Formats: structure tokens, sequence, C-alpha cells
């Protein structure tokens, strides 16, 4: 095998993916030019700079023991045993390893950390961004200068919150990065109250139908235009191509898998327009560029992989031993034309310098007053080096003289690098499509909306609904929990919850949304109204007229001594008329209290008295007195079973109506109106039947007035009964039926009193 | 030194042959029971397997056994040989080793990355069961939470809910108590005191912790999950302080006599548990027949012989000693070592059968041995009879889904024999459920309490209420509620009342309508007599007025006045009857109307008598009707001013005073009655002052006497009604008798002599 074993006072390990992984007999094949050679040369350049430095380890020379990984877990684990073989109690003398600058793959880093935690060897990764490595309970000697993968799920979640994008669609990829990202973003969205519409999953099969199905599923939702992507490069390219083929238009918010790469927008620049992508913040190193551009196979002997890298890059052979390749030109060199700096060279340099600074602080603290390798540092305890010195570093980037505030290299409590990302917006210029940096996320959000294209006119993506005021506007949840429809409820219903309108009260309006559950004030209480004062005055005038007639009859009762019982009949008729007149004034009571039962009793007593008076005249000294006594007993019995009607329910139960707005009811006199009308109509028809027989009967000329009066009263009673019942039977008005009934009653009382008092009026005059 | 044996398949091993050395050396003295005996047990198991035709007849099992020196740091560098062999090294198919928990944890962490299954024989750590960190670790011994569950089941069996757990300060004890607390709170077991015991704690600290344990009188049981030395020190402190407890200890105590060494007086009644195992007859013969001359496989055997038998190999004097003569005590973990070795061998045999069917030897499909398939598909799925099993016992070797053993413990009790010797006697076992016999335990015999640690206080759930918390969540203090404080819920007593006692329902205070509203027949007989007298008076009046018109004396007087007087007497009788009736709103209104009408008619009769004496019938009738109308108006005004109601409340404990009278105050009615009585008295006084004695003398004298008697009756019945202030039944009886006397006076007044004269 090949390795770098430069000696020194302190030796730092190294793990790089110099060879690409393979299958079959060849465990690992092609040389990885970008992630395996450039990073290795960057680490070597950083080590040389530290050795040449006068302020960082001036008396200590840093050696390197750099191995390969072949981009696989097993071979890296096999070589990691050489880092721990030197710490065990002549062909190949091992070198004590202070720390391992290794990584570049999440699985490789995980396996190496698992192996190294048992031997107390600190490890600093330069490219591994897996969230599993943040668990210090399993990797307690691991650190990294790159932020983990769930910082993007926070950065672009904040980006979504900035533009009020709450109901978005999320697309992930099969594996570990895509998953960990998608659950991290879901957690951040639920923390920020951002709804997720659909969650699609994309595998590595690259099926031509799965991508179209995903595009169709995303498209069948016109109220979710912002799409969040946690996908790898080729999967994202295939999804974008499928969207272009389906003629879709979305607002892609992607992760570092897209970034500012060009291979994804090839041939599909239309749908991808306006996409916002995150890219890890990284700055070029000019010193590394100068160091790398001055490397030749004849002067670089420390690197055993440089010959293979040169042959693979230039497709030539230095020693063409009958091979099918050209001879490498002696003037061949690498320049900016065919070489571009890798994005994590500065991260590798930062990791190496962090290890060097930790060692320098340990050397200064343990043994001062000298600059050399001390006896106390011979044991080289890894726990004290990592938990005390390595995790408490604070220094600026060695090769960044321009920026000093955003170039601080330090690890947090979990041993992870600071999360700095660049926001890129895919825009056009007028025929040229390119990415533009429109923001930056380093623990804070900062964008430039003016320079953003296709999102300056931000796409409206509300939470599947709009804010509706609680004014009787019920929110019913569809199958999607985040969606709302804001369907109204009935205006009379008063809102009490969110998922239902929860009507309160039968006939009561609300006030704003909830407080209107109190009883609605009834409009039945209307005293001294237009149709109330007039009937009161009419009843008072009728009562005064009846009283005057009674007084006149009393005065005119001395000389006409023949009417021994006629005076009593006139007195009882006047008493009944007065009782009826007082009963009319009882119904106009605006409050309508429980005394309406007493009003019913008085009306029944008046009707019974009128019937008895009519019967007594039709029938006609001791015998008239007996007849009057019998009539009085009959009236008492009539009152008795009239009061029997009240032995069931005097006030009632409740009085409602179809209208839910007024509800103008007495609320205390809700007795059976049909039963009351049936009981009232029976007396009228009985009186009519009793009086019709007397009218046909021939009476004496002296007593013809009684027959004529009975005949006149019989006609009025039938008309009153026929008029009263139909109006209240069906309409059941609040007060129109009551005033008409009172008017009919007072008119009948006036008619009967005039009929029975016409003769005394003529006699008096 | 490395123990290597030739074979087709090599099985790794790791035993604590040497004890911890410290700063002087990595490891020092050689363990004789945990390092040598277990290693020899493994060697014997491999020899038996190689000599077993039914277990790997063609494949010969090798051995690569190393020494961990009872240290985890040394264990890692020792175990960094199996991985080197997998990468002349001999490839192995799995290690059978790991006695201490830390050593096993380190070895499992190292070998997980290289797909090497590991079967432990003595590691009982509770943190080795999760597969998120140990993908290839298995063990024959059960973990500690199984014995925690066994202790919890023992506590529940004896209905011991109030316990006091005592833990340790090291890695052993904290996890055990943490696991036991959840299972105790899941089994309704209450923990009173929880503390930690340290190795550096002196005698004063142990005395203090014993005093803290004694601070709870109701906690006489202590659940010890500690080490042997901590338990011994705690028992010593308890004996020094003369403390008595029923200790329920774990495998840390077990059946060891070192804990009860010098403290036999306080350890009586302790229920200790121990891991169940049996001695192997063949292993004892194999180990006892071992000598350094005929045993070259073991590199540490010479050092073990030198340490056990005081001698040196420099001088030829160690040949006299022999293991046969000296007693041999078999280690309790020999069973588990043999079981682990046999389980690994059976897994290898099953995988060979499933991968090399035709051939009976090792085939090309098993030249690389992969840990994943062997562990997941074969090692876990083993179900075979344990080797060298006793005659009729049914031990079975199998693994759970966490790669753990089957929990089988033996329950021990520290009995006190009659001869005076103290010994441990097994009283049951715990395989899946507790199987205590309760026949060998000295305190389990029927006596005056088998050390009952019931609870903080006696629960009350039969008829009382338990809602008082003195500070402990599960301490139930029960105080019987008042008879009127009927129980409605578990944490409250409703104030509904005492008369509404639920009929074995305790839900909503089911009302009892057993109330004495009125006397149906006990006291209504007198009211019945009054009603009968009133009816007789009414019948007498009815017979009276038939011939009243014919009689000139009645004709001269007001016939209508006599009729209304008879009607007033009938009204008085009806008022008495309605007073006798059961009270109600309608009943109260009827009674008030009746008394008002009676007073009105009495006043009208007095007024018309005065008018007749002074001097017309029409005017008298009009005046009396106007007076009656005014009285009715004031009565109805009072009735509408104060509304009537029903429902009376009184003292608790079944007063039965409900519905005694209408809920409307009668102060206004009494005032109106007094006013009309005063008016009647003034009218009677005016009539007496008038000198119309010569004419209508008998009737005037009778009327005056009746008025005087009525006034005297009213003035005598006012003080008793004012003074009683209670006893509604007696008050109603008094009112009825007063109105009956008033009616009797009314009927015996001037109307009666006129009727007598007419009859005669
Ligand atoms: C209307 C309510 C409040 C009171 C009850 C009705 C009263 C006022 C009525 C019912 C019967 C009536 C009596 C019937 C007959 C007679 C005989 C006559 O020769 C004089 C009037 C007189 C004595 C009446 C007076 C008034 C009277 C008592
Ligand atoms: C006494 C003779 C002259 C007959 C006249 C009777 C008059 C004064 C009576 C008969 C019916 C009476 C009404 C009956 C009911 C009510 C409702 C109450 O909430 C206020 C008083 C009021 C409005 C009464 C006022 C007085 C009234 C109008
Ligand atoms: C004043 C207004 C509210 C009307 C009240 C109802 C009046 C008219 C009713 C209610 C009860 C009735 C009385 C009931 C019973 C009797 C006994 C009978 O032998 C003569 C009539 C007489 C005395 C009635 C007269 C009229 C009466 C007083
Ligand atoms: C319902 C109860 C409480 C009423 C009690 C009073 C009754 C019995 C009284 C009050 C007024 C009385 C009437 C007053 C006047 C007369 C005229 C006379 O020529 C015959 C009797 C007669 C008709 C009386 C009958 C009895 C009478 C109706
Ligand atoms: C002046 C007197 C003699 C008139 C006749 C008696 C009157 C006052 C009596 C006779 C029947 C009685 C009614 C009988 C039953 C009930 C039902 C109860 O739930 C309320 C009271 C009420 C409605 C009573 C009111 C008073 C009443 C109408
Ligand atoms: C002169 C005579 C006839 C007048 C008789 C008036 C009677 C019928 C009136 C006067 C006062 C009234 C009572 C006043 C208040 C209440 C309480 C209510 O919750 C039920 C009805 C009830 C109990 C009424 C029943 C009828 C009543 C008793
Ligand atoms: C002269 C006769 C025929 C009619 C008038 C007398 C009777 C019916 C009148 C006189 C005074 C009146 C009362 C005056 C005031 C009130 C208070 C009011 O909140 C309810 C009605 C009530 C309780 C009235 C009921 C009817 C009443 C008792
Ligand atoms: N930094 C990465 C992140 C990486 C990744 C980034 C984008 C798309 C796919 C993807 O694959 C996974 C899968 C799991 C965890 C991390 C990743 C790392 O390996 O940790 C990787 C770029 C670094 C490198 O390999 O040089
Ligand atoms: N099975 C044990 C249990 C062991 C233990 C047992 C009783 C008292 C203290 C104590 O120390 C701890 C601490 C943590 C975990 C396990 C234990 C093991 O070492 O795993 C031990 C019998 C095995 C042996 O050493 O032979
Ligand atoms: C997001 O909403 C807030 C208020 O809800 C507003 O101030 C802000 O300008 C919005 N951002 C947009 C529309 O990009
Ligand atoms: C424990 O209580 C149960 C009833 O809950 C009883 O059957 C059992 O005998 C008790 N155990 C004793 C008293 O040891």
């Amino acid at each position: 095998r090949r390795e770098i074993k430069i000696e020194g006072d302190l030796v730092l390990g190294g793990l790089f993916p110099i060879n690409e992984k393979g299958t079959g007999t060849e465990e690992c094949g092609r040389i990885n030019e970008d992630r395996g050679i450039q990073r290795l040369e960057a680490m070597l350049f950083a080590i040389d700079e530290i050795n040449k430095d006068d302020y960082l380890l001036p008396g200590v020379k840093l050696g390197v023991h750099i191995l390969d990984t072949c981009s696989r877990d097993t071979y890296a684990l096999e070589q990691s045993l050489e880092f721990v073989r030197a710490s065990l109690t002549q062909e190949n003398i091992p070198l004590l390893i202070a720390g391992v600058i290794g990584g570049s793959y999440s699985s490789v880093s995980i396996q190496v950390a698992n192996l190294l935690r048992l031997f107390q060897i600190p490890q600093i990764s330069y490219a591994s961004t897996s969230a599993k490595l943040s668990d210090k309970s399993r990797y307690d000697y691991f650190a990294r200068t790159v932020p983990p993968d769930f910082y993007q799920a926070k950065a672009m979640a904040e980006i979504l919150r900035f533009f009020n994008w709450t109901y978005v669609s999320t697309v992930a990829s099969e594996g570990d990065y895509g998953e960990t990202g998608i659950e991290a973003f879901e957690q951040e969205a639920r923390l920020r109250n951002i709804c997720i519409a659909t969650a699609e999953k994309v595998g590595r099969s690259n099926i031509r139908k799965s991508y179209d199905s995903v595009i169709r599923e995303l498209l069948q939702k016109p109220n979710a235009r912002v799409v969040v992507l946690f996908m790898r490069s080729d999967d994202s390219r295939e999804l974008i191509a499928a969207a272009s083929r389906a003629n879709a238009s979305f607002t892609w918010v992607a992760s570092d898998g897209w970034g500012a790469q060009e291979s994804i927008i090839k041939g599909s620049e239309h749908v991808a327009y306006g996409a916002i992508t995150l890219e890890l913040a990284s700055q070029p190193v000019r010193q590394f560029d100068r160091y790398f551009q001055s490397l030749n196979p004849y002067n670089n002997h420390r690197n055993p992989w440089f010959r293979d890298f040169w042959e693979q890059k230039f497709q030539c052979s230095l020693q063409n031993k009958r091979n099918h390749r050209r001879v490498c030109d002696k003037h061949l060199a690498i320049d900016s034309s065919n070489y571009e700096q890798e994005s994590k060279i500065m991260f590798v340099v930062n990791a190496v310098y962090a290890m060097a600074h930790a060692l320098h602080k340990m050397q200064r603290t343990l043994c001062p007053n000298t600059t050399k390798l001390c006896d106390a540092m011979k044991i080289l305890d890894g726990k004290k080096l990592y938990k005390d010195y390595l995790l408490k570093i604070n220094f600026t980037a060695p090769f960044n003289p321009n920026k000093d505030a955003d170039s601080i290299v330090k690890f947090d409590t979990f041993g992870d690098g600071m999360g700095r990302y660049n926001v890129f917006n895919f825009q056009n210029v007028g025929g040229k499509y390119s990415y533009l940096k429109v923001g930056h996320w380093a623990e804070t959000l900062s964008l430039d909306v003016n320079s953003i294209h296709w999102s300056r006119n931000s796409v409206p993506t509300s939470q599947c609904s709009d804010p509706c005021a609680p004014n009787e506007m019920k929110n019913m949840q569809p199958g999607d929990v985040c969606c709302w429809i804001c369907i109204p409820c009935e205006p009379y219903e008063y809102l009490a919850d969110e998922f239902t309108c929860m009507d309160c009260g039968s006939g009561q309006w609300p006030t704003a949304d909830l407080t209107g559950c109190y009883d609605l004030p009834e409009d039945y209480i209307r005293w001294e109204d237009a149709w109330a004062i007039g009937p009161v005055t009419i009843a008072c005038l009728g009562f005064m007229c009846t009283c005057m007639v009674v007084t006149v009859f009393i005065k005119h009762n001395n000389t006409p001594l023949v009417k021994a019982s006629g005076r009593e009949l006139c007195y009882i008729l006047l008493f009944g008329v007065g009782l009826s007149y007082c009963m009319t004034f009882f119904f106009i009571a605006k409050p309508s209290p429980v005394i309406c039962a007493l009003r019913r009793l008085g009306l029944g007593s008046s009707f019974a008295i009128c019937y008895s008076a009519l019967l007594t005249k039709t029938n006609c000294f001791i015998s008239p007195s007996s007849q009057v006594f019998i009539c009085l007993g009959l009236i008492l019995v009539q009152i008795v079973m009239v009061s029997v009607w009240l032995i069931l329910e005097a006030p009632g139960t409740r009085r409602y109506t179809l209208a839910e707005k007024r509800e103008t009811v007495i609320l205390k006199c809700n007795v059976k109106d049909s039963s009351m009308l049936i009981s009232l109509t029976y007396d009228v028809i009985l009186v009519i039947l009793c009086t019709v027989y007397a009218f046909k009967t021939r009476k004496c000329p002296e007593n013809f007035n009684e027959a004529k009066f009975i005949g006149f009263t019989m006609y009025t009673t039938c008309i009153i009964w026929l008029a009263f019942l139909p109006i209240f039977y069906v309409t059941s008005s609040d007060y129109r039926v009551q005033t008409t009934t009172m008017c009919i009653s007072v008119s009948l009382s006036g008619f009967v009193v005039l009929g029975c008092l016409f003769a005394p009026k003529v006699h008096i005059i | 030194k490395v123990l290597t044996l030739e074979g087709d398949l090599v099985l790794g091993g790791l035993f604590p042959v040497h004890q911890k050395g410290g700063p002087a050396e990595d490891c020092g003295p050689v363990n004789e029971h945990r390092g040598i005996q277990r290693l020899e047990a493994m060697l014997f198991a491999l020899d038996r397997i190689n000599r077993d035709p039914h277990l790997l007849p063609g494949v010969r099992l090798g051995a690569h056994i190393l020494d961990s020196c009872s240290k985890d740091t040394h264990a890692l560098e020792q175990a960094l040989d199996f991985v080197r062999a997998s990468l002349a090294p001999t490839a192995i198919t799995g290690v059978i080793g790991g006695s201490y928990s830390d050593v096993s944890i380190q070895v499992a962490n190292l070998l997980r990355l290289f797909q090497i299954p590991q079967i432990s024989y003595a590691s009982t750590s509770a943190k080795l069961s999760d597969k998120s960190r140990y993908d290839y670790f298995a063990r024959t011994v059960p973990p500690d939470f199984f014995q925690a569950k066994a202790m919890a089941e023992i506590l529940r069996f004896f209905n011991w809910t109030y316990v006091s757990t005592v833990a340790s300060e090291g890695d052993y004890g904290e996890t055990g108590i943490e696991a036991f607390e959840l299972e105790a709170r899941a089994r309704n077991i209450c923990v009173a005191t929880s503390e930690k015991v340290g190795r550096a704690m002196s005698r004063a600290a142990f005395e203090g912790v014993v005093r803290a344990l004694l601070q709870k009188p109701s906690a006489r049981v202590a659940v010890l999950f500690t080490r042997s030395e901590d338990a011994r020190e705690l028992l010593a402190a308890s004996q020094r302080l003369n403390a008595s407890f029923t200790w329920v200890a774990s495998d840390g105590w077990g059946a060891l006599e070192s804990v009860v060494a010098g403290s036999e007086g306080a350890a009586e009644g302790a229920i200790t548990i121990e891991l169940a195992s049996y001695p192997i007859s063949d292993f004892a013969s194999y180990f006892q027949s071992l000598d350094p001359w005929n045993n070259s496989r073991n590199p540490w055997f010479r050092e073990f012989w030198e340490q056990r038998f005081r001698c040196s190999f420099r001088q030829r004097d160690c040949a006299a000693h022999s293991l046969r003569a000296v007693p041999f005590e078999q280690e309790s973990k020999i069973m588990f070592v043999v079981n682990a070795v046999y389980a690994m061998a059976h897994a290898l045999h099953n995988m060979h059968r499933a991968l090399c069917p035709n051939t009976t030897r090792l085939c090309d499909a098993m030249r690389p041995v992969n840990g994943r398939r062997l562990y997941k598909d074969f090692v876990l799925n083993v179900k075979f009879d344990a080797p060298f099993r006793p005659a009729d016992t049914h031990n079975e070797v199998r693994f759970d889904r966490f790669g753990d053993g089957i929990g089988r413990y033996n329950i021990f009790t520290y009995l006190r024999a009659g001869s005076g010797r103290y010994r441990y006697q097994k009283v049951g076992y715990w395989a899946e459920g507790l199987t205590l016999d309760t026949s060998l335990i000295p305190w389990a015999s029927p006596s005056a309490g088998p050390l009952p640690a019931s609870r903080c206080s006696e629960p009350c759930l039969q008829n009382e209420v338990k809602s008082v918390q003195p500070g402990e969540v599960c301490c139930w203090l029960c105080i019987p509620c008042q008879p009127y404080e009927y129980r409605l819920d578990e944490f409250t007593c409703a104030d509904c009342g005492l008369g509404y006692w639920p009929n074995a329902s305790l839900t909503g205070c089911f009302e009892l309508p057993q109330e004495y509203i009125r006397w149906g027949d006990a006291w209504a007989v007198g009211p019945v007599t009054i009603a009968c007298l009133g009816a007789l008076a009414t019948l007498f009046v009815l017979g009276v007025f038939v011939r009243h018109n014919a009689t000139p004396v009645v004709k001269a007087s007001g016939r209508e006045l006599c009729y209304i007087l008879l009607g007033g007497v009938f009204l008085c009788y009806c008022m008495t009857f309605i007073f006798i009736a059961k009270p109600s709103t309608a009943v109260c209104t009827l009674r008030r109307l009746g008394l008002g009408t009676a007073f009105s008619v009495c006043y009208s009769a007095l007024l018309t008598k005065t008018n007749r004496i002074a001097r017309s019938p029409a005017s008298q009738v009009a005046i009396c009707l106007a007076l009656i109308s005014g009285q009715l108006l004031i009565v109805v005004a009072w009735l509408v001013v104060e509304a009537p109601g029903t429902g009376k409340e009184t003292a608790p404990e079944r007063r039965e005073v409900v519905t005694l009278r209408c809920n409307h105050r009668d102060a206004s009615m009494l005032g109106s009655l007094a006013y009309n009585v005063l008016l009647i008295a003034l009218c009677t006084l005016y009539a007496f002052k008038t000198r119309k004695c010569p004419e209508n003398f008998n009737e005037a004298k009778f009327i005056g006497f009746t008025m005087y008697t009525t006034c005297i009756i009213w003035l005598a019945f006012l003080p008793i009604f004012y003074v009683t202030s209670s006893d509604y039944r007696v008050q109603t009886t008094t009112m009825c008798v007063s109105v009956s006397l008033s009616g009797s006076v009314v009927l015996g007044c001037l109307f009666a002599p006129k009727l007598h004269i007419i009859l005669f």
C-alpha cells in the first residue's frame, strides 16, 4: 500500500478518499482528483505553513501519517488500526498520533470515530455533515469544522417564514441525508407553525414513471406553489427534468444538494427559474492555489499518489512501457485553465489549524517557560486535549486577512462548526441564466428582496385558507388539518367554539360572537301604545256609563215598586257588565304576569253571569227569588269548574315561535290557546242555543221587552263568537288578537247593557 | 501468555485470570475462582464438544484465550488480536469471554465494527441489552432488571406497598434502583426513603442512614440493592443501633455468609435472592485431576499452583500437593461458561448444516465466517437442552430478542434453627412468576402479624372517605364525614343533607320523601271531630231556616242576615277543615282566604247587629257587602305582596319538618286579623254602650255575650301563639280548636235562642 509517513515531534493522522470505490477484484480504482488529491495537498500545505510559522508551535515540528480510505467503510476501518497501534503496551516503527484529520464521508467518519473513541484519539472532520455525528454519547471524541446537515433545514425554514410561506410541499430523497433533512425541516416547520401539504419520496432507481408521478402529485394542489427539496444532485436533476416535461411551474426551495450547480439546469432552465437554493459558505484560498499550481511529478516526492493522479488527469504515461498512451510532455503543468479549487480546501485548512492551535495551547499550559516536547506531553492524554483545549478554541481563519468577524473558527458544545450558508436565486439576465447570491445565513436571516427574481413578486402561499372574522363564521376542517373553509352558520346562532357554531338560546341573537346567550327582551310588553290607550279609554267610558245607568235605576227603583225582582236583575246585569269591563282592562297588561289565570277566572265568571242573566229573563215573589238563587248556584258551579281548569298549570311552561329574531312572548302565560278558545266558545254557543228558543216563543206585550232584548243579545253573541275564534286559532298574534278580543267583548257588553237599559232610559226621560 | 489450541474453527476467550494491579503493574495476583476455574470450564467444554459425535463430528473447535487482567484498558489491547486475525493469525468465528461489565462493554464496542459475535458468561450490566450500541453481544446470565422485577413481585406477594429502597454509590445500584422504581410504581408500590451508600462512608454515616431508615415507623421493610461490603456494613450498623428490619436483598447479598458475619442477630427474616445454578459433576472431576506436569495447555496454571499452594518451582517441593486432597468449591458461573460455549458450538453446527448440507466437514461456503448471519440467524435462534443437566431438572438454553439469558433466581431466607445455628434455606424460585412456598419462612407461619408493611395509613374505601394528604401522595387519611355530609365522590362529601341519605348508591343524594307533612290519623281525629261538629251545625242551620220565614221572630229580624251568619259558620268549619288538610300553596291560599272571610262575616254580622240596635235591610246588606269587598281586596293585596311557596328546611339528622307550612310569612295576615278583631270589639262596645236593652233584650244580651266570649278567646289565644314559635302541628291544632270555639259561639249566639223558641 501507499502512505505518507513524514516524521516529527507530533504526528497528525489523515484520511482522504484518494481512490474512488470500486467492485470486484479492485477494491478501489480511479484517483479522486477533487476530494482526494486537492484536500490531501491542502492538508500538506497547511502542515508546511504551521511548521514554517513562528507563532504557532515554534519548537515543535508537526509530522503527518496520512492514509487512504477508497471511499468505503471497511478499508478505512482497516487502515484506522495503524493510528491506534502506536498506543499499545522493527520492520515498521509506528508513530504516535495526536489527532486524526480524517473524514470526507459520513459513514467513513462514523466508523473511524467509533474505532477511535475506544483509544481516546481526537478526530476533526473537514467534510462530514451527518447529524448522527452530533451524538456525543456515541462519538465523544469527534469534531468537525463544517456544520451538520440540519442547519439548512433551519435556514430555509426561516427563509419560508420570512416570505409568509406557511403551506408548502416537501420532497425528500431515499437514503440518510434526504431523510434526516426532511424530518429536521418538519420539526422546524412545526416549531414555526408551517404546514406541510405533501411529503414525496424519491429513490435511487431513477424510474421514469416515479418522477412523473411525483410531479403530478405536486401539481394536483394549486394552493401550494413553494416546494422544499432535500434531494441529491442527480435526483434533483431528474425531478426538474420531469417538471419541465410536465410543463409545471413551482417555486423550488432546495438544499445544498442543488446549491449553485450547473448540471441540474441543463436543458430545463424554464421551470427551474426563480428557485432559491442554499450553498455552504466557502472562500477560495489563493496561497493553496499558488502551492498547487507549482506541483510537478519530479519535485513532489512526499505524495505517492501524485504520479497516478497526473497520469489520470493528463491521460498520459511518464514511463510508457509499450502502453496505449502518449508520453507525458516535460513542459506539462497545471494552471487555472484546467484546475479549480475545491470548495472544502478552507475547511481542511481550518481543521488542521484547529488541531495545531489545540496542541499549541496544551503545550503552553502543561509546560511553560520552554518551547519543546515535554515529558508531561509524552503521554498525550486525548480526553484533556479534546474536552478542554480542542473544544475551547477561538481564532480567525489563517488565510483570510479581509474578513475577521465572520471567519472565526470554533466548535460549539457538540463539537460542530459554525453554520454559514449562502442564499442563491436562479435568475436570468436577458438570455443568459446564472445563479446570483441574494442573501446569507450565519445564525441570522439576511436577504436582498430587490435583487431576487420571480420571488420579488412573492407567490401567495397561504395556510390553505384566509383569516375570517369570528362573526358567526364557523371554521370546519376538511380532510387536511391545516386547511380551513370558514363556512357561515345561522345568524341567530351565537358562536361558542371553532369547529361548530354552538347555538345558545331559542330566539336570542348574539352580541359580537359569544356573549349574546342571554334571554332576548320580549316586545310583548307595550303599555300605553296606540292600540292600547284607546281601548282603555273606551272601557273606562263604558264602565262610567254602566255606573250611571245603575245609579239612575237605583234612584228610579222607589216609585216602580212592581219590579221587586227586576231591580235585582238590573243590579246583577250591571255587576256582570262591570266585571266584563274590568276583564277587558286585564288583558291589556303589558308585563302579562301569572295573574292572567285570575283574568281567565274573571272572564269565565262574567260569561257565566251573562248566561245566567239571559236564562233568568227567558224563564220569566218567592219563586223568582228561588230562581235567582238557583242561577247564583249555577254561576258558582261554573266558576268552580272554570277554576278546575287552573288545577293543572296556571302559568304554563314556555311560549316559542318560528321566528328566531323577536321571540316576543309573555313567557309566563303560555297556557293552551286552543283549549282556552274551545272553553270560551262553548259558553257562547250554549248561550245562543238557550236564547234562540226564547226568541221564537211568544211573550206577553208587557214582557215583550225581555224577549226582544234576548233576541237582540242572541245575534250579537253568535257574531262575536264567529269573529273571535278564527284570528287567534291560526295567526296567534302577539297583541293584535288581544286588542280585537277586548274590543269585541266591550262592544258586546255595551250592546247588552243598552238592550237591558233602553226601557229605563225612556222611562226616566 | 496466550492459550492457543489447534482446530478448524477457533473460538476466542477472555477471562480475568489476573486481578487488578494498579500503578505497580498492569495486573498482579492470579484469580483462582473467576480466572482459572472458568478458563478450565471452557477448556473442558471444548474437549467435550470435540469428543461429541453429535456436535461438529468433522469440524474441530480451536481456542484463542487471552487474559484481560480485570482491566478494560488492557482488555482492548488484548482483544486487538481477533480483529488482526480476521484481517500465523487464525481466523475466529466469535469470542466467548467477558466477566466484568466494563470489559464486556469495551470488547463489544471493539468487535461490533468487525462483525464478531460475542457471548458473555458473567456480565449482567443493564446497559448491554440495547442493540443500538452492541450489534453482536449475547449473554447467558440474565440482567439485573429481571431480579428487580423478582423483588417487586416478592413485595407484591406479601402485600408490602410501603418500602424503603437503599442503593449504592457505584455503577451497581443506581441503574437497579432506577429500573425497580418504575416497576414498583407500576405495581402500586410506594417508596418512602431513597438514598445512596458509598464505600468511603464511615461508621457514623452508616449509623446516620440506619437512623434515617428508622425515621419511618410504618416502613419496616427495606429493599437492598447494594454490594456485599455495603450490606455487611449496613447490617453491622443496624446491629449496633439495635434496629429491626425485614430486608429484601438482591444477588449482592444472596446466600453469602460474609454479610451475616458478626451480625446474625439482625439478619433474621431477610429475604435474599440469588442467581440459580447447579454444580457440574464432570467439571469437578476434571478440575481436581489436574497437575502442572500433565497440563501444558494452560500457561497460567503454574502461577495458579504457586499462589494456591505455598511453594516455588525452583525447589522440587510442589509435587506433594494435589487438588484431589484439598476441597474444591465450584464457581457459580461455571454453568454459564459451559452454556455459552455450547450455545456458540450449536450455532456453528446449525449454520454448517444450513450451509454445507451434503458434506459433514467444513465446506467452501464457510471459509469466510461472517458474524452477521451467524449472530442474527443462528446464535439468537438456539433452543437446546443444557449440558450436564441434573437428573430431573428442565433447564433450557435460549436467548431473548435482546440477546439476554432467561431470568431464573432462587429465593433464600435467613432462618433461625432451633439448635441455634443460622443457615440459608431456599423458599422458592423466580423463573417467570414467583413460587414462594411460605412454609419454610420463620415469620410466614400463622402468628400475630407476619411483619405487615401495609402502607403509610390504613386505606378507607368501604364507607368512609379518604381525601386527606399529610404530605405523602399515597398516604390515605380517612375521617368519617358528618351524617348530613353524604358521600358523593372519592375526594369530597356533599352538603346535600342527612335526610336524603343514598340507598347504597352514593351518587347524587337520592332524596327520601319520608317527611311528616301532617298527621294523617294520629292527630287528625280531633280535626275530624271539629269538622263533624261543623257539619252538624250546618245541618241544624239548614233545618232552622226552613221555618224561619213562618216564625214572626225570625221574620222581624233580618232573614238574609241569619243566612249569611249560617254561611259564615260554614265558612269557619271549612277553614278549620282546610287547616287540617296537608299544607300547600293552594292550601295556604285557601286557608288565608277562609280565615279572612270568616273575620269579614263576623265583623259584618257585628256591624249589622249594631245598626239594627241603633235603628234598612238593603242598606245593611250593602254595608256588609262593601266591608267584605274591602276585606277581600286587602287579602288579595297581601297575597300578591307575599307569594306562597312549598318546601321547608330544618335541622339535619332527619328532622322531617318539610312541608310544615307554606313558605309565605303571615305577619300581614295576622295584622289584618288583629285590625278586624279590634274593629269588631269597638262595634260590640258601642252596641253595649247603646241603651236599647228593653227591646230585643234576649237577643241583644246573647249577641253581647258572644262578642265578649270571642274577644276573650282571641286575647287568650294570642299569647300562646306568640310564645310557641314552633311545633307547627300543635299550632295548627290550636288554630283549629280556636276557630271551632268561635263557630260554636256564633251558633250559640242569638240565633240559637230564636230557634229554641220557634221549636217550643
Ligand atoms: C265582583 C266581585 C268582586 C264580587 C262578587 C259579586 C257581588 C258584588 C254581587 C254578586 C251577587 C250580588 C247580589 C245579588 C242580588 C242582590 C239583591 C238585590 O235586591 C240587591 C243587590 C244584591 C244583594 C247583589 C249585591 C251584589 C252581589 C253580592
Ligand atoms: C272601580 C271601578 C270604577 C272600575 C274601575 C276599575 C279599574 C280602576 C281597574 C280595573 C282593572 C285594573 C288594572 C288591572 C291590572 C293592572 C296591571 C298592573 O301591572 C298595574 C295596574 C293595572 C293596570 C290595573 C289598574 C286599575 C284597573 C284599570
Ligand atoms: C274582581 C275581578 C278580578 C273579578 C274576580 C272574579 C269574581 C267576579 C268572582 C270570583 C269568585 C266568584 C264567587 C264564587 C262563588 C260565589 C258563591 C255564590 O253562591 C254566589 C256568587 C259567588 C260569591 C261568586 C261571585 C263572583 C266571584 C267573586
Ligand atoms: C263563596 C262563599 C265564600 C260565599 C259566602 C257568602 C255567601 C254565602 C252570601 C254572600 C251574599 C249572600 C246573598 C245576599 C243577599 C241575598 C238576597 C236574599 O233575598 C236571598 C239570599 C241572598 C241571595 C244571599 C245568599 C248568600 C250570599 C250569596
Ligand atoms: C272571595 C272568594 C269567596 C271567592 C271564591 C274563592 C276564590 C278566592 C278561590 C276559589 C278557587 C281558588 C283557586 C283554586 C286553585 C288554584 C291553583 C293554585 O295553583 C293557585 C291558586 C288557585 C288559582 C286558587 C285561587 C283562589 C280561588 C279562585
Ligand atoms: C275578590 C276575589 C274573588 C279575588 C280572588 C283573586 C285570586 C283569584 C288571585 C289573587 C292573588 C292570586 C295569586 C297571586 C300569585 C300567585 C303565585 C303564582 O306563582 C301562582 C298563582 C298565584 C297563587 C295567584 C293565584 C290567583 C290569586 C289567588
Ligand atoms: C274594583 C275591582 C272590580 C277592580 C280592581 C280591584 C283589583 C282587581 C285590583 C286593585 C289593585 C290591583 C293591583 C295593583 C298593582 C299590582 C302590581 C302589578 O305588578 C301586578 C298587578 C297588581 C297586583 C294589581 C292586581 C289587580 C288589583 C288587585
Ligand atoms: N458533507 C457530506 C454531505 C452529504 C451529501 C450532501 C449533498 C447531497 C448528498 C449527500 O450525501 C450524504 C449522505 C449522508 C450524510 C451526508 C451526505 C457528507 O458526506 O457528510 C458530503 C458532501 C461531503 C463529501 O462527501 O465530501
Ligand atoms: N455479573 C456481574 C454483576 C456485577 C456486580 C454484582 C454484585 C455486586 C456488584 C457488582 O458490580 C457490578 C456493576 C455493574 C454491573 C454488574 C456488576 C458483572 O460483573 O457484570 C458480576 C458477577 C459477575 C462477575 O464479576 O463475575
Ligand atoms: C410577511 O408578513 C409580515 C406580517 O404578517 C409582513 O410584515 C412582511 O412584510 C411579510 N413578508 C413578505 C410579504 O415577504
Ligand atoms: C395479600 O392480599 C391478598 C388479597 O389482596 C390475600 O389473598 C393474600 O393472602 C395476602 N397475602 C398475605 C396476607 O401474605
